[PDB]
């Protein structure tokens, strides 16, 4: 169970600065320090738990969290395995094998809270990601779809709504696919 | 048919999650598909209800319309599931949730 | 007694005509005079109801309280008349109108 | 089934002008080109269907419909027989012969839409007029009462409400008369 | 002459839902159900005329057209052949062979009305598309250029302006190219 | 030179299409390139003009300045094309469009 | 009589100087006293005119009404003087100034 | 020392028109006449000094500079050699060879003023570009990083701030890299 650190900033040169300071403190590898639509800097880092944590508080001190420059900062010590193929690159999930599995779809404004809700749902609910997209050709939004049993899907929806709160922008539930959208959803 | 009377002053996220969790509990307990499960709820003024000589304290009430052929044990399972789901959804003590259902006659539904 | 739950966003003319047409259907079907026919309805928030995994889609529900002694065939006639009347009144597909009635016991009404 | 054309105008000299132009185009007879309370010009014309129609579009072109001078303009190709005794003069209807017949009463702001709703109800519903009044000693309103079977009366009420829409100002239903108002309603 | 159906939505999860319902009703193939800048869902479908039409009204009922969720919905039974190479993929048109052909360029805010105006012009005016672009790396706009005879180009401009109406954002006419822009326009 | 007097109250799209269609008609009729075709128009108050004892009715007037050497038949062709173009552009009857042109002397233009 | 059509968006000083310079050019060229020289001009909307397939670009037009007996050479002198005066007055290229005059018949003026 | 001409427009069809007119006047080659995020037309031209200049004033006359259609227009007679590999395509600069070289980063709203400040700094200060990005996947912004000696970097920062003025949106200075960001900045 590796850790993650996410930084959403507006003064993206200041984001460069805070990333540089964070790696000054720690030998934490870099995942992505890039700007995305609509012009917001996104930073992803991972490494040893304590190392990531101390680098995180150092970065918080450096960037002056709470003054408006930081849209969101999310820390997490334990991350799900299936996240890594999704986060590192667009990895298409295997097609659904049981047509009975209902589908769940969400939408929140900020990516940091998006993956925060994703991790919270995964910890609370045994559900599996299928498709996901972050901050690219989107205008700042982010998506990720879920599939599974009706009861599991509904409880996961409840959990993700609770965690997202006001960050949520939309949610939807698809009861049943059929081959014209099964795989073609 | 479900009708739920609730107090006013709840976040859209809160009642949204409440709807999802209630649907989850109903479907998992009675085993019906989502295609035949319908839920409706509304709110009332805080200065409007009385609860045992107290006025303004919150009180949630559940009304269900259900078809016969369900044994009493699964009826109790539905009751318990609904109670726990609502209580966890809004964090109010179970003494403030009153759940009631009605067997809609087969010649009636 | 009639209670009809409807979504919000309907013109006063629309619900007015709905009331007239519902009264017409009830009177012509059950044969009672206007003197004993009462109808009541209310609306709910669009962001408030769930309909089979969808939230915000409209859904009209009819509740009737009726006295026994009516044969099943005329009960079905009432059901069909109410359904058609509401559907034509607001132009919503019949799948979005759920009609339900309850036989009020003679010792009860 | 004769036709009718109705013109409600505010610039009543302009109403005179448009009436003159309409009869320039067509040999359509005149029913009433008169001002009424609260100072609005009312024009009624009838004749051959195509003749009335072409005169109507000529009048619309002349008077510049939609610029605010025209309160309402209603065209109708087929009109009910019982309308003619009511429209031409105040013709008292025969007294009701069955006390069971419930009564219906309406009120809309403009006469053109009033008779439009009347004709729509007559086409949709077999109902019979009893008393009627137009734009005289009324302040611009207009009335017409209906009688008949409960089911017929209620469906006619629904139809007239639907047609009138926002033009409607009031509606009422009388369930039962008795001789103190039967004929003395 | 095939048909087309276009759906521009803001609640793009709701767009997913309406697309799923539309294919629930009908065996209509999918062209593109994708989000574009600035974060709007675009849906394109085609199939048999009656099939497309009934799927369309089903989708309209499902998505509650007119409540603000639907930016635009355009139905069309007959579509031009040259549209298909443009719509399916970016197909470069053959270079202009006659330098005398003047050029026409337009710009409207929404893609649905854009192609509606395009089809209207094609039906009304025999003109040929050259370059076109939809909702990609544009911020939501859409472009398509036309070429041809002065008279034909001008009448097509008039028609497209009439159809676009308030949807229009800009229009321009190039009288004459010369090799420094002929092919390098 | 073209000067067109029109009433006020027309959408920007409407007069835009009017300009395009007038340019189209002129170019196709007289055969001149777009490089030498110029058009100008302005509006007047509705309460400002008289039309045969009527005030406020719309009236469109066209004024053209054209060079000699054009035979009368093509002059008539220009007149007809302009009339039809304007009438279709704004949907007003041709009796409300008066078109007039002037032969600018060769020593004058 | 002079009528000049110009775009809108010009300072009062600018058109004032334009008037003075146009009067200067006219008087010096035709040799008439100030007592018989009259000038009038008006503006049009920028989104109103077309100039060779372009809309919104500025275009100034001059119209003169002049009495016969003037030889062509002095007519050309007037034309050149007016063109140069306007162009220098508003700094717009001469291709955007179209000047036109009309010989008012002696039985007419 | 070649020249450059830059045109930032909003009515991008009008930008097409002005580009066409500019090449009508002059045989100036085209670098890019393309729209970018968030929907603004960018035009780059180069050629002989006097040719570029006269084409520039012709374009200014055509497009009516100052009426709001033109966001910015920047003319320059002499341009730096290292600009060409950056402007023509994304050319990665060689990695820094001396760790002591401090880093400079800037951000302004408009690309025209961005490169204006870049050229002004290059003329005033002998500094070397490393990374640069223009108007692509950015929402309209533009970036370019600088490296070098502390004194040179600071004086270049002063110069670029002075030139940018209100066009500036952000600026930042990195004192020291170390291999975790040296090349991985």
């Amino acid at each position: 169970r590796p850790a993650l650190l996410i930084l959403e900033l507006k003064s993206y040169a200041r984001g460069v600065r805070v990333a540089d300071a964070a790696l000054k403190a720690a030998p934490v590898r870099l995942l992505k320090c890039k700007i995305v639509e609509p012009g917001k800097a996104l930073i992803m880092l991972t490494g040893r738990p304590e190392d990531v944590e101390k680098a995180y508080k150092a970065a918080l001190t450096v960037a002056n969290k709470g003054s408006g420059n930081l849209i969101d900062s999310v820390f997490i010590p334990a991350i799900h395995p299936a996240l890594l193929p999704f986060l590192l690159e667009e990895t298409p999930a295997p097609p659904l094998e049981d047509p009975d599995r209902a589908l769940l779809f969400v939408e929140v404004k900020t990516v940091a809270a998006a993956i925060r809700a994703a991790d919270a749902a995964l910890r609370a609910a045994p559900v599996e990601l299928v498709r996901m997209r972050l901050s690219e050709h989107i205008g700042g939004k982010a998506v990720f779809a879920l599939v599974g049993d009706p009861a599991d899907v509904l409880r996961a929806a409840a959990v993700v709504a609770e965690v997202a709160g006001d960050q949520l922008l939309d949610i939807a539930i698809i009861p049943r696919p059929h081959p014209a959208l099964l795989g073609r959803e | 048919m479900l009708v739920v009377y609730v107090p006013e002053g709840y976040s859209e996220a809160q009642k949204r999650a409440l709807l999802f969790r209630l649907a989850a509990a109903v479907v998992e307990a009675t085993g019906t598909p989502l295609e035949n499960v319908r839920i409706i709820l509304t709110t009332y003024a805080p200065a409007d209800v009385l609860l045992g000589g107290a006025i303004g304290v919150p009180l949630v009430v559940i009304l269900v319309y259900l078809l016969e052929g369900l044994s009493p044990e699964q009826k109790a399972a539905l009751v318990k599931a609904l109670t726990a789901a609502a209580a966890e959804a809004l964090g109010v003590d179970p003494e403030n949730i009153r759940v009631i259902l009605v067997p809609v006659p087969p010649e009636n539904f």
